[PDB]
């Protein structure tokens, strides 16, 4: 049995812009095994309806998905990607960056 | 000997 | 003539978990070998002598294709189940026989498989061994499955080659028995049942193999007019039995006769009493 | 679902002989399902020990089987076959008969 | 160059009874079918508007296939757990990827097939398509089993022939978007750390295939020192973005440029502060 | 279109 710990990419559809409708990314990928939580926040709120991709994976047998939502930025609003797999001790979180 | 593959009905 | 056939049976259990699966194997009248799940050994085993000589290779490579049968039917029993909307709660049949034939030339002659549920005909292998078809208009979908997985390309191989070649090698391994022709012990017995009438019993013993007839005439005539006869069966040593009789009028027991054709025999064979 | 009547036929290997050893035989067939009970028996008591055939079927689907035991026969012991089967109203008894 | 490629995924469940199964299939960079059993209807549908088009027929069959697949992968499930003396309280995965490429020519170039239990390759089809690979000394077994079964014929049937039939079929139902190139929107970004340093990110937006090339070079030559790269994201509208960075001295940056190779651009293109 | 019948182990 094999693990692999999961990749993490916080980020939007389209650059960031105030008050402008975009949509919000979290792609997890290079993980094994497949059971996964991952959760979107909105100054530490769970976002709720939020979709994602379909289970798959790469060549070396890892699997990747992508969680997204609906969002409009704000300079006071702060987003992060709250992620939790049986590679980690505890709940990894990494939060948005515009720049990246 | 008894065949090597059967139906996937 | 001779024949290499199997027949495997599968049947649900609901409360047991997995389904009970037998194989069976026979050249002509002799069964071979045998598979069976709820044996103390789940694996291939010998059923007759002349197989003992056989490697471990042999033995553990069978012991897979029936395991793995069993699986797959294991399977096709739910998918089945579904086709016909049946509850976990009954039980079903699911069987499935195949064989190849030599003609006298010692070569291949014909060749046949097909598999019935709950003992009625359901998919079957065509005489040109190329198509399947659906005897059941449930077996439709199972038709076209097979038909574009192309199942009925190597089935063919199997009966064609495989089949064929194992035969030969089991004819020798298994000469002496298999080969071996053994003739009927005949004779007549009487059994008066009115003061007008008795009864005349042909009978047959320890013969091998069961193909076999018997005739009652009168005078050179023709006769059942009173003719009961038996469905041959199992001596329980490797040879079958079997009668025929007639109810005949007191006094006219001189006037009827039996006839025995048997390969095991030069000629066919005629008694009286 | 189709079902058979098996068919039964309670014999000897050898031409009975009081006081010799021989072999007693209830050979059922052509029934289906594969579900059946079989019992030998001497003077009404359940004979144990009792061999009997693998499975096995013919080219109309049905089942057959042959269960057998070793026995001496006598001018007193009288000796039957019981069968019971889905396809029986009742557990039908048909008793030896040495000239059969 | 183009492909269709698969991929299966089976993972059991102790206690929620039946493993997961989910199977979705690609041409190219973009995935237009897909099936999972969890939910709410179990079978195989559409992911990209250009299938919607088509039969039920087309519809049901893959469904069937998948259905089929997801038992024979429950079985596989239990039989490795064998294969391994592993208890039925722990969970565990199965997956298995198969694809045929087409070549410029528009025609066969090669196909791949190969299993993996665990995070571990396992079972491989050959490059010659004729023969499988144990990759375990587990996979032992497995590797003769299928040899004998010959599944690995049909396998390159399916490889061989159908799948390019279909391959082609797709790529005209979906030619609009599958043959479409769209370039990189592009552009770099300032980001001073220090009043001595800061950092220049070259983006590259909404591009498909994604397949790419970013660059950072010095005057005119090759760079690395600083060179941070991200690995190629999805927009989440069916195209892809990535984007490379690098540090460098406040008042060198005209030294830096950063070069985007694309199959969407006409020639390559270099961009500078 | 899926591969028919895949492979058994």
């Amino acid at each position: 049995m094999i693990q692999r710990t999961p990749k993490i990419q916080v980020y939007s559809r389209h650059p960031a812009e105030n008050g402008k409708s975009n949509f919000l990314n979290c792609y997890v990928s290079g993980f094994h095994p497949s059971d996964i939580e991952v959760d979107l926040l909105k100054n530490g709120e769970r976002i709720e309806k939020v979709e994602h991709s379909d289970l798959s994976f790469s060549k070396d047998w890892s699997f990747y998905l992508l969680y997204y939502t609906e969002f409009t930025p704000t300079e006071k609003d702060e987003y992060a990607c709250r992620v939790n797999h049986v590679t980690l001790s505890q709940p990894k979180i990494v939060k948005w960056d515009r720049d990246m | 000997v008894m065949a090597p593959r059967t139906v996937l009905l | 003539s001779h024949s290499l056939k199997y027949f495997h049976t599968s049947v649900s259990r609901p409360g047991r978990g997995e389904p009970r699966f037998i194989s069976v194997g026979y050249v002509d009248d002799t069964q071979f070998v045998r598979f069976d799940n709820d044996a103390a050994s789940p694996r291939m085993v010998p059923r007759a002598p002349w197989m003992e000589q056989e490697g471990s290779e042999y033995w553990d490579r069978e012991t897979r294709s029936a395991r793995d049968t069993a699986q797959i039917f294991r399977v096709n029993l739910r998918t089945l189940r579904g086709y016909y909307n049946q509850s976990e709660a009954g039980s079903h049949t699911l069987q499935w026989m195949h064989g190849c034939e030599l003609g006298p030339d010692r070569r291949f002659l014909r060749g046949y498989e097909q598999f019935a549920y709950d003992g009625k005909d359901y998919l079957t292998l065509n005489e040109d061994l190329r198509s399947w078809t659906a005897v059941d208009t449930a077996a439709q979908i199972s038709e076209q499955k097979s038909n574009d997985a192309s199942e009925a390309e190597h089935q063919r191989a199997y009966l064609e080659d495989t089949c064929v070649e194992w035969l030969h090698k089991y004819l020798e391994k298994g000469k002496e028995t298999l080969l071996h022709l053994e003739p009927p012990k005949t004779h007549v017995t009487h059994h008066p049942i009115s003061d007008h009438e008795a009864t005349l019993r042909c009978w047959a013993l320890g013969f091998y193999p069961a193909e076999i007839t018997l005739t009652w005439q009168q005078d050179g005539e023709g006769h059942t007019q009173d003719t009961e006869l038996v469905e041959t069966r199992p001596a329980g040593d490797g040879t079958f039995q079997k009668w025929a009789a007639v109810v005949v009028p007191s006094g006219e027991e001189q006037r009827y006769t039996c006839h025995v054709q048997h390969e095991g025999l030069p000629e066919p064979v005629t008694l009286r009493w």
